[PDB]
Protein backbone atom coordinates (compact mmCIF):
# COMPACT_ATOMS: atom_id res chain seq x y z
CA UNK A 1 0.00 0.00 0.00
CA UNK A 2 1.13 3.50 -0.95
CA UNK A 3 1.28 6.03 2.31
CA UNK A 4 2.01 9.46 2.94
CA UNK A 5 5.31 11.26 3.56
CA UNK A 6 4.85 13.94 5.99
CA UNK A 7 6.29 17.74 5.75
CA UNK A 8 9.77 17.54 6.70
CA UNK A 9 9.93 19.07 10.05
CA UNK A 10 12.43 22.12 10.85
CA UNK A 11 14.76 21.24 13.57
CA UNK A 12 15.87 24.39 16.27
CA UNK A 13 19.14 23.39 18.14
CA UNK A 14 19.37 24.95 21.44
CA UNK A 15 21.60 23.44 24.55
CA UNK A 16 20.82 20.47 25.52
CA UNK A 17 17.31 20.58 23.46
CA UNK A 18 15.79 20.07 20.21
CA UNK A 19 12.61 22.30 18.80
CA UNK A 20 10.42 20.68 16.19
CA UNK A 21 8.14 22.94 13.75
CA UNK A 22 5.96 20.83 12.75
CA UNK A 23 3.27 21.28 9.92
CA UNK A 24 0.70 18.14 9.79
CA UNK A 25 -2.55 18.93 7.65
CA UNK A 26 -3.62 15.41 8.98
CA UNK A 27 -3.02 13.56 12.05
CA UNK A 28 0.64 12.42 12.13
CA UNK A 29 2.44 10.24 14.79
CA UNK A 30 4.96 11.85 16.80
CA UNK A 31 7.39 9.45 19.12
CA UNK A 32 10.43 10.03 20.93
CA UNK A 33 12.91 7.85 23.04
CA UNK A 34 16.53 8.34 24.55
CA UNK A 35 18.96 6.49 24.17
CA UNK A 36 20.10 5.44 27.94
CA UNK A 37 18.82 3.70 30.70
CA UNK A 38 15.32 5.18 30.72
CA UNK A 39 13.26 4.99 27.31
CA UNK A 40 11.05 8.06 28.49
CA UNK A 41 9.10 7.09 25.39
CA UNK A 42 6.29 9.37 24.64
CA UNK A 43 3.43 9.41 21.86
CA UNK A 44 1.45 12.34 20.75
CA UNK A 45 -0.81 12.88 17.45
CA UNK A 46 -0.21 15.92 16.39
CA UNK A 47 -2.44 18.32 13.89
CA UNK A 48 -2.06 21.01 12.36
CA UNK A 49 1.25 23.28 13.02
CA UNK A 50 2.96 23.80 16.59
CA UNK A 51 5.97 23.05 18.71
CA UNK B 1 50.35 -13.26 20.87
CA UNK B 2 47.40 -12.78 23.64
CA UNK B 3 46.12 -9.69 24.17
CA UNK B 4 43.16 -8.31 26.81
CA UNK B 5 41.17 -5.11 26.59
CA UNK B 6 37.77 -4.29 27.00
CA UNK B 7 35.56 -2.72 24.21
CA UNK B 8 32.80 0.16 24.70
CA UNK B 9 29.70 -1.75 22.77
CA UNK B 10 28.79 1.06 21.12
CA UNK B 11 28.50 0.33 17.25
CA UNK B 12 29.64 2.76 14.84
CA UNK B 13 32.77 3.99 16.71
CA UNK B 14 36.44 2.74 16.39
CA UNK B 15 38.01 2.12 19.48
CA UNK B 16 41.93 2.19 19.15
CA UNK B 17 44.72 0.38 21.05
CA UNK B 18 48.67 -0.29 21.49
CA UNK B 19 50.04 -3.42 21.84
CA UNK B 20 53.85 -2.72 22.99
CA UNK B 21 55.34 -6.70 23.10
CA UNK B 22 58.93 -5.64 24.40
CA UNK B 23 60.87 -7.42 21.81
CA UNK B 24 58.83 -6.22 18.73
CA UNK B 25 58.18 -3.00 17.52
CA UNK B 26 54.45 -1.23 18.52
CA UNK B 27 51.50 -2.17 16.64
CA UNK B 28 48.39 -0.47 16.30
CA UNK B 29 45.10 -2.24 17.30
CA UNK B 30 41.74 -0.52 15.95
CA UNK B 31 38.34 -2.09 17.07
CA UNK B 32 34.93 -1.98 16.09
CA UNK B 33 31.58 -3.34 16.78
CA UNK B 34 30.11 -3.60 13.49
CA UNK B 35 26.68 -4.97 14.41
CA UNK B 36 25.20 -6.88 17.60
CA UNK B 37 22.57 -9.37 17.75
CA UNK B 38 20.69 -9.93 21.27
CA UNK B 39 18.83 -13.28 20.90
CA UNK B 40 16.81 -14.82 23.66
CA UNK B 41 15.23 -18.42 24.02
CA UNK B 42 11.70 -18.57 23.52
CA UNK B 43 9.19 -20.83 24.04
CA UNK B 44 5.22 -19.96 22.35
CA UNK B 45 2.84 -20.37 25.15
CA UNK B 46 -0.25 -19.79 22.35
CA UNK B 47 -1.92 -17.63 19.61
CA UNK B 48 -4.89 -15.43 19.88
CA UNK B 49 -7.77 -13.65 17.29
CA UNK B 50 -11.08 -12.62 17.19
CA UNK B 51 -13.57 -15.32 17.66
CA UNK B 52 -16.24 -16.07 15.56
CA UNK B 53 -19.46 -16.90 17.72
CA UNK B 54 -20.91 -19.77 15.36
CA UNK B 55 -24.08 -20.80 16.03
CA UNK B 56 -25.31 -24.40 14.79
CA UNK B 57 -28.70 -24.41 13.65
CA UNK B 58 -31.04 -25.17 16.52
CA UNK B 59 -32.95 -28.41 17.18
CA UNK B 60 -36.21 -28.82 18.57
CA UNK B 61 -37.94 -31.61 20.16
CA UNK B 62 -41.43 -31.63 18.62
CA UNK B 63 -43.28 -32.66 22.45
CA UNK B 64 -40.75 -34.11 24.21
CA UNK B 65 -37.69 -32.94 25.85
CA UNK B 66 -34.03 -32.57 25.68
CA UNK B 67 -30.62 -32.87 27.75
CA UNK B 68 -27.62 -30.64 27.26
CA UNK B 69 -24.79 -32.74 25.96
CA UNK B 70 -21.29 -32.07 27.44
CA UNK B 71 -19.00 -31.60 24.26
CA UNK B 72 -15.44 -30.45 24.18
CA UNK B 73 -15.55 -26.89 22.32
CA UNK B 74 -14.30 -23.60 23.66
CA UNK B 75 -16.47 -21.85 25.78
CA UNK B 76 -19.26 -24.30 24.95
CA UNK B 77 -22.92 -23.07 25.93
CA UNK B 78 -26.34 -25.47 25.51
CA UNK B 79 -29.32 -24.53 26.95
CA UNK B 80 -33.08 -25.87 26.88
CA UNK B 81 -36.07 -23.50 26.61
CA UNK B 82 -39.59 -24.85 27.51
CA UNK B 83 -42.50 -24.44 25.07
CA UNK B 84 -41.62 -22.25 22.26
CA UNK B 85 -44.10 -23.28 19.50
CA UNK B 86 -42.27 -21.90 17.05
CA UNK B 87 -43.27 -20.16 13.46
CA UNK B 88 -41.10 -20.46 9.75
CA UNK B 89 -42.26 -19.56 6.73
CA UNK B 90 -43.52 -22.31 5.70
CA UNK B 91 -45.77 -21.40 9.23
CA UNK B 92 -45.72 -23.59 12.10
CA UNK B 93 -43.25 -25.80 13.25
CA UNK B 94 -44.38 -27.74 15.42
CA UNK B 95 -47.90 -29.41 17.18
CA UNK B 96 -47.78 -29.12 21.02
CA UNK B 97 -48.31 -25.32 22.21
CA UNK B 98 -46.65 -26.64 25.24
CA UNK B 99 -44.21 -29.02 26.40
CA UNK B 100 -42.26 -28.14 23.05
CA UNK B 101 -38.93 -27.38 23.92
CA UNK B 102 -36.22 -25.99 22.16
CA UNK B 103 -32.22 -26.72 22.49
CA UNK B 104 -30.20 -23.30 22.03
CA UNK B 105 -26.23 -24.31 21.34
CA UNK B 106 -23.12 -22.15 20.44
CA UNK B 107 -19.64 -22.22 20.81
CA UNK B 108 -16.34 -20.27 19.08
CA UNK B 109 -13.61 -21.00 16.66
CA UNK B 110 -11.21 -18.76 15.21
CA UNK B 111 -12.24 -16.35 12.92
CA UNK B 112 -11.74 -17.43 9.00
CA UNK B 113 -9.41 -13.50 8.66
CA UNK B 114 -7.11 -14.71 12.30
CA UNK B 115 -4.91 -16.51 9.55
CA UNK B 116 -3.32 -13.08 8.95
CA UNK B 117 -4.65 -11.26 12.27
CA UNK B 118 -3.64 -12.88 14.99
CA UNK B 119 -1.02 -12.96 18.11
CA UNK B 120 1.60 -14.97 19.41
CA UNK B 121 2.63 -15.12 23.50
CA UNK B 122 5.79 -15.87 24.18
CA UNK B 123 7.89 -16.16 27.15
CA UNK B 124 12.09 -15.29 27.27
CA UNK B 125 14.86 -16.01 29.30
CA UNK B 126 18.53 -14.81 29.81
CA UNK B 127 19.47 -13.35 26.05
CA UNK B 128 22.98 -14.21 24.59
CA UNK B 129 24.20 -11.57 23.23
CA UNK B 130 26.27 -12.03 19.77
CA UNK B 131 28.22 -9.69 17.95
CA UNK B 132 29.84 -9.15 14.50
CA UNK B 133 33.46 -7.44 14.63
CA UNK B 134 35.76 -5.89 12.26
CA UNK B 135 39.06 -5.72 13.88
CA UNK B 136 42.35 -4.36 12.55
CA UNK B 137 46.22 -4.88 13.00
CA UNK B 138 48.78 -3.20 11.83
CA UNK B 139 47.49 -4.11 7.55
CA UNK B 140 45.36 -7.31 8.47
CA UNK B 141 41.01 -6.19 8.90
CA UNK B 142 39.49 -9.59 8.88
CA UNK B 143 36.28 -9.87 10.59
CA UNK B 144 33.97 -12.43 12.03
CA UNK B 145 30.97 -13.08 14.44
CA UNK B 146 31.84 -14.45 17.96
CA UNK B 147 28.78 -14.64 21.26
CA UNK B 148 29.81 -12.68 23.84
CA UNK B 149 30.05 -15.39 26.96
CA UNK B 150 33.28 -14.89 28.05
CA UNK B 151 33.81 -18.68 26.93
CA UNK B 152 32.87 -19.49 23.13
CA UNK B 153 36.38 -18.58 21.08
CA UNK B 154 34.89 -16.23 17.78
CA UNK B 155 37.56 -18.66 15.60
CA UNK B 156 38.56 -16.70 12.64
CA UNK B 157 41.22 -17.46 9.70
CA UNK B 158 43.97 -17.34 12.43
CA UNK B 159 42.91 -14.63 14.53
CA UNK B 160 41.56 -16.00 17.46
CA UNK B 161 39.27 -14.34 19.62
CA UNK B 162 37.27 -14.58 23.63
CA UNK B 163 35.18 -12.22 23.83
CA UNK B 164 32.28 -11.39 27.10
CA UNK B 165 31.27 -12.05 29.06
CA UNK B 166 28.72 -8.90 28.75
CA UNK B 167 29.92 -6.16 31.86
CA UNK B 168 25.96 -5.89 32.76
CA UNK B 169 23.44 -8.22 31.71
CA UNK B 170 20.18 -6.13 30.15
CA UNK B 171 17.49 -7.58 28.35
CA UNK B 172 14.59 -5.40 26.36
CA UNK B 173 12.17 -8.27 27.02
CA UNK B 174 10.14 -7.93 29.90
CA UNK B 175 9.18 -11.49 31.39
CA UNK B 176 6.57 -12.26 28.70
CA UNK B 177 6.06 -10.95 25.11
CA UNK B 178 3.21 -10.52 22.31
CA UNK B 179 4.70 -10.37 18.79
CA UNK B 180 1.57 -9.24 16.16
CA UNK B 181 2.42 -8.47 12.80
CA UNK B 182 6.18 -7.21 13.10
CA UNK B 183 5.09 -5.26 15.75
CA UNK B 184 6.21 -6.41 19.41
CA UNK B 185 4.49 -5.66 23.05
CA UNK B 186 5.54 -6.35 26.36
CA UNK B 187 1.66 -7.32 27.69
CA UNK B 188 1.46 -9.48 30.66
CA UNK B 189 -0.83 -11.72 29.04
CA UNK B 190 -3.03 -14.14 31.53
CA UNK B 191 -1.26 -17.54 31.16
CA UNK B 192 -3.10 -20.84 28.79
CA UNK B 193 -5.94 -22.27 30.03
CA UNK B 194 -6.79 -18.82 32.64
CA UNK B 195 -8.89 -17.28 30.16
CA UNK B 196 -10.95 -14.13 31.46
CA UNK B 197 -13.61 -12.90 29.12
CA UNK B 198 -13.21 -8.88 27.81
CA UNK B 199 -9.47 -8.93 28.14
CA UNK B 200 -6.44 -9.56 25.89
CA UNK B 201 -5.96 -14.14 25.52
CA UNK B 202 -9.92 -14.34 25.81
CA UNK B 203 -9.56 -17.65 23.40
CA UNK B 204 -6.02 -19.17 22.98
CA UNK B 205 -5.18 -22.39 21.31
CA UNK B 206 -1.65 -23.93 20.66
CA UNK B 207 -1.96 -23.44 17.01
CA UNK B 208 -4.04 -21.90 14.22
CA UNK B 209 -4.98 -25.47 13.16
CA UNK B 210 -5.22 -26.95 16.38
CA UNK B 211 -8.28 -28.41 17.46
CA UNK B 212 -8.19 -28.33 20.74
CA UNK B 213 -8.96 -24.45 21.16
CA UNK B 214 -10.34 -23.32 24.65
CA UNK B 215 -12.28 -20.04 25.42
CA UNK B 216 -13.88 -17.96 28.14
CA UNK B 217 -16.12 -15.75 26.75
CA UNK B 218 -19.08 -15.72 29.17
CA UNK B 219 -21.95 -16.43 26.19
CA UNK B 220 -25.18 -16.59 27.92
CA UNK B 221 -28.19 -17.59 25.66
CA UNK B 222 -31.96 -15.95 26.59
CA UNK B 223 -35.23 -17.38 26.52
CA UNK B 224 -36.63 -16.59 22.84
CA UNK B 225 -39.56 -14.64 23.46
CA UNK B 226 -40.44 -13.71 19.52
CA UNK B 227 -42.61 -16.84 17.84
CA UNK B 228 -40.27 -16.79 14.54
CA UNK B 229 -37.39 -19.13 15.43
CA UNK B 230 -34.43 -17.48 16.62
CA UNK B 231 -31.76 -18.50 18.70
CA UNK B 232 -30.86 -15.25 21.04
CA UNK B 233 -27.34 -14.59 23.00
CA UNK B 234 -25.25 -11.33 24.41
CA UNK B 235 -21.77 -12.01 24.84
CA UNK B 236 -18.86 -9.91 26.00
CA UNK B 237 -16.86 -7.55 23.52
CA UNK B 238 -13.28 -9.52 21.65
CA UNK B 239 -10.72 -8.60 24.45
CA UNK B 240 -8.21 -8.85 21.21
CA UNK B 241 -10.05 -5.76 19.91
CA UNK B 242 -9.43 -3.84 22.91
CA UNK B 243 -6.15 -4.72 23.68
CA UNK B 244 -5.56 -3.84 19.68
CA UNK B 245 -7.11 -0.37 20.71
CA UNK B 246 -5.84 0.14 24.06
CA UNK B 247 -1.93 -1.71 22.64
CA UNK B 248 -0.12 1.34 23.77
CA UNK B 249 3.32 2.05 21.42
CA UNK B 250 5.09 -0.67 20.45
CA UNK B 251 8.20 -1.81 21.74
CA UNK B 252 10.18 -0.70 18.18
CA UNK B 253 9.36 3.09 20.05
CA UNK B 254 9.75 1.95 23.79
CA UNK B 255 12.59 -0.21 24.04
CA UNK B 256 15.51 1.46 25.39
CA UNK B 257 19.50 2.04 24.85
CA UNK B 258 18.00 3.29 20.92
CA UNK B 259 17.32 -0.69 20.43
CA UNK B 260 16.12 -1.64 17.01
CA UNK B 261 14.17 -4.37 17.48
CA UNK B 262 12.72 -7.43 14.84
CA UNK B 263 11.18 -10.50 14.57
CA UNK B 264 11.25 -14.32 13.26
CA UNK B 265 13.65 -15.06 15.15
CA UNK B 266 12.83 -12.18 18.05
CA UNK B 267 15.81 -10.16 18.37
CA UNK B 268 17.43 -7.17 19.44
CA UNK B 269 20.31 -5.68 17.07
CA UNK B 270 22.98 -2.86 17.40
CA UNK B 271 21.97 -1.90 21.03
CA UNK B 272 24.46 0.02 22.97
CA UNK B 273 25.16 -0.49 26.17
CA UNK B 274 27.76 -1.79 28.94
CA UNK B 275 31.53 -3.17 27.99
CA UNK B 276 32.57 -6.12 26.55
CA UNK B 277 35.79 -7.69 27.40
CA UNK B 278 37.75 -9.00 24.44
CA UNK B 279 40.45 -11.42 24.86
CA UNK B 280 42.70 -11.73 21.25
CA UNK B 281 45.49 -13.81 20.17
CA UNK B 282 47.39 -11.44 17.56
CA UNK B 283 49.19 -13.81 15.62
CA UNK B 284 52.95 -12.84 15.80
CA UNK B 285 53.77 -12.94 11.93
CA UNK B 286 51.75 -9.68 11.85
CA UNK B 287 54.66 -8.43 14.25
CA UNK B 288 57.37 -7.12 12.73
CA UNK B 289 60.28 -6.70 15.56
CA UNK B 290 62.22 -3.06 16.04
CA UNK B 291 65.47 -3.65 14.31
CA UNK B 292 63.45 -3.41 11.12
CA UNK B 293 61.19 -0.91 12.20
CA UNK B 294 62.30 2.93 12.18
CA UNK B 295 62.70 3.92 15.55
CA UNK B 296 62.45 8.00 15.67
CA UNK B 297 65.01 9.66 17.12
CA UNK B 298 62.99 12.97 18.62
CA UNK B 299 59.73 14.37 18.54
CA UNK B 300 57.79 16.98 19.72
CA UNK B 301 53.86 17.98 19.48
CA UNK B 302 52.64 21.14 18.59
CA UNK B 303 48.98 21.65 19.19
CA UNK B 304 46.46 23.85 16.84
CA UNK B 305 43.10 24.48 17.96
CA UNK B 306 41.08 21.75 19.68
CA UNK B 307 37.28 21.77 20.38
CA UNK B 308 35.58 18.97 22.70
CA UNK B 309 33.27 17.61 20.49
CA UNK B 310 31.48 14.43 19.38
CA UNK B 311 33.35 15.26 16.14
CA UNK B 312 36.92 15.29 15.30
CA UNK B 313 37.75 18.78 16.54
CA UNK B 314 40.85 19.00 16.70
CA UNK B 315 44.08 19.31 15.15
CA UNK B 316 47.94 19.55 15.95
CA UNK B 317 50.91 18.78 14.04
CA UNK B 318 54.37 16.32 14.95
CA UNK B 319 57.64 17.21 13.73
CA UNK B 320 59.82 14.10 13.70
CA UNK B 321 63.23 13.10 13.31
CA UNK B 322 63.74 9.34 12.36
CA UNK B 323 66.56 7.20 10.51
CA UNK B 324 64.32 5.31 7.67
CA UNK B 325 61.32 5.40 5.54
CA UNK B 326 58.29 3.72 6.97
CA UNK B 327 55.00 3.52 8.51
CA UNK B 328 55.23 3.91 12.02
CA UNK B 329 52.23 3.58 14.28
CA UNK B 330 50.89 6.60 16.23
CA UNK B 331 48.82 6.11 19.22
CA UNK B 332 47.28 8.41 22.02
CA UNK B 333 47.92 6.99 25.27
CA UNK B 334 44.51 8.60 26.70
CA UNK B 335 41.07 7.59 27.47
CA UNK B 336 39.99 11.10 26.92
CA UNK B 337 41.00 11.71 22.87
CA UNK B 338 41.53 9.55 20.40
CA UNK B 339 42.81 10.09 17.14
CA UNK B 340 42.17 9.40 13.51
CA UNK B 341 44.90 8.25 11.42
CA UNK B 342 46.50 5.61 12.38
CA UNK B 343 49.21 4.69 10.59
CA UNK B 344 51.61 7.70 8.88
CA UNK B 345 54.70 7.16 6.35
CA UNK B 346 57.41 8.36 8.09
CA UNK B 347 60.57 10.13 6.78
CA UNK B 348 63.75 10.57 7.90
CA UNK B 349 63.10 14.43 8.99
CA UNK B 350 59.68 15.97 8.79
CA UNK B 351 56.42 16.71 9.74
CA UNK B 352 52.94 15.32 10.20
CA UNK B 353 50.03 16.70 11.10
CA UNK B 354 46.72 14.85 12.39
CA UNK B 355 43.32 15.48 13.76
CA UNK B 356 41.50 13.94 16.95
CA UNK B 357 38.49 14.51 19.02
CA UNK B 358 38.46 14.45 22.73
CA UNK B 359 36.19 14.97 25.77
CA UNK B 360 38.14 16.69 27.68
CA UNK B 361 38.51 21.11 27.99
CA UNK B 362 41.52 20.55 27.99
CA UNK B 363 44.26 18.07 25.95
CA UNK B 364 46.62 17.09 28.33
CA UNK B 365 47.56 13.89 26.99
CA UNK B 366 50.27 11.58 26.06
CA UNK B 367 51.08 11.10 22.18
CA UNK B 368 53.15 7.94 21.32
CA UNK B 369 55.16 7.50 17.93
CA UNK B 370 56.42 4.44 17.28
CA UNK B 371 57.22 4.00 21.21
CA UNK B 372 58.70 7.36 21.50
CA UNK B 373 55.97 9.63 24.06
CA UNK B 374 55.76 13.59 24.21
CA UNK B 375 53.22 15.16 26.53
CA UNK B 376 50.62 17.96 24.36
CA UNK B 377 49.31 20.54 25.95
CA UNK B 378 46.82 22.27 24.84
CA UNK B 379 42.86 24.23 25.66
CA UNK B 380 40.03 22.93 23.91
CA UNK B 381 37.48 25.83 23.81
CA UNK B 382 33.24 24.39 24.08
CA UNK B 383 31.92 23.50 20.59
CA UNK B 384 29.89 25.96 18.67
CA UNK B 385 26.75 23.93 17.77
CA UNK B 386 24.52 22.53 20.03
CA UNK B 387 23.29 19.49 18.18
CA UNK B 388 25.68 16.72 16.00
CA UNK B 389 24.24 14.19 13.66
CA UNK B 390 27.07 11.69 15.31
CA UNK B 391 27.50 10.00 18.98
CA UNK B 392 30.41 10.74 20.91
CA UNK B 393 32.99 8.58 20.43
CA UNK B 394 34.88 8.68 23.81
CA UNK B 395 33.85 9.24 27.56
CA UNK B 396 33.60 11.52 29.36
CA UNK B 397 35.47 11.05 32.84
CA UNK B 398 35.83 13.27 35.96
CA UNK B 399 39.49 13.61 36.18
CA UNK B 400 40.22 15.06 32.62
CA UNK B 401 37.33 16.78 32.58
CA UNK B 402 37.46 20.63 34.33
CA UNK B 403 39.90 22.79 33.37
CA UNK B 404 43.64 23.27 34.45
CA UNK B 405 42.48 27.21 35.39
CA UNK B 406 39.44 25.17 37.59
CA UNK B 407 41.82 22.74 38.72
CA UNK B 408 44.45 25.50 39.81
CA UNK B 409 41.58 27.45 41.52
CA UNK B 410 39.95 24.33 43.60
CA UNK B 411 43.87 23.15 44.40
CA UNK B 412 44.99 26.84 45.70
CA UNK B 413 42.29 26.88 48.25
CA UNK B 414 41.81 23.51 49.00
CA UNK B 415 46.40 23.54 49.82
CA UNK B 416 45.14 26.88 51.94
CA UNK B 417 43.16 24.93 54.25
CA UNK B 418 45.57 22.30 54.41
CA UNK B 419 48.24 23.93 54.90
CA UNK B 420 46.42 26.75 57.43
CA UNK B 421 46.13 23.53 59.54
CA UNK B 422 49.20 21.91 59.62
CA UNK B 423 50.51 24.84 60.30
CA UNK B 424 48.00 25.32 63.28
CA UNK B 425 49.53 22.24 64.60
CA UNK B 426 53.23 22.19 64.25
CA UNK B 427 52.85 25.85 66.08
CA UNK B 428 50.74 23.95 68.72
CA UNK B 429 53.74 21.55 69.14
CA UNK B 430 56.37 23.97 68.78
CA UNK B 431 54.82 26.15 71.61
CA UNK B 432 55.27 23.17 73.69
CA UNK B 433 58.44 21.85 73.05
CA UNK B 434 59.54 25.83 74.05
CA UNK B 435 57.58 25.72 76.80
CA UNK B 436 59.34 22.96 77.65
CA UNK B 437 62.42 23.93 77.14
CA UNK B 438 62.60 26.89 79.01
CA UNK B 439 60.72 25.56 81.87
Amino acid sequence: CPVPLAHTPTVTKWFKGITLHLTATRPTLLTTRKLGLRADATAEWITGTTS
Amino acid sequence: FEHATTVPNVPGIPYKALVERAGYAPLNLEITVVSSELTPSTNKEYVTCKFHTVVPSPQVKCCGSLECKASSKADYTCRVFGGVYPFMWGGAQCFCDSENTQLSEAYVEFAPDCTIDHAVALKVHTAALKVGLRIVYGNTTARLDTFVNGVTPGSSRDLKVIAGPISAAFSPFDHKVVIRKGLVYNYDFPEYGAMNPGAFGDIQASSLDATDIVARTDIRLLKPSVKNIHVPYTQAVSGYEMWKNNSGRPLQETAPFGCKIEVEPLRATNCAYGHIPISIDIPDAAFVRSSESPTILEVSCTVADCIYSADFGGSLTLQYKANREGHCPVHSHSTTAVLKEATTHVTATGSITLHFSTSSPQANFIVSLCGKKTTCNAECKPPADHIIGEPHKVDQEFQAAVSKTSWNWLLALFGGASSLIVVGLIVLVCSSMLINTRR
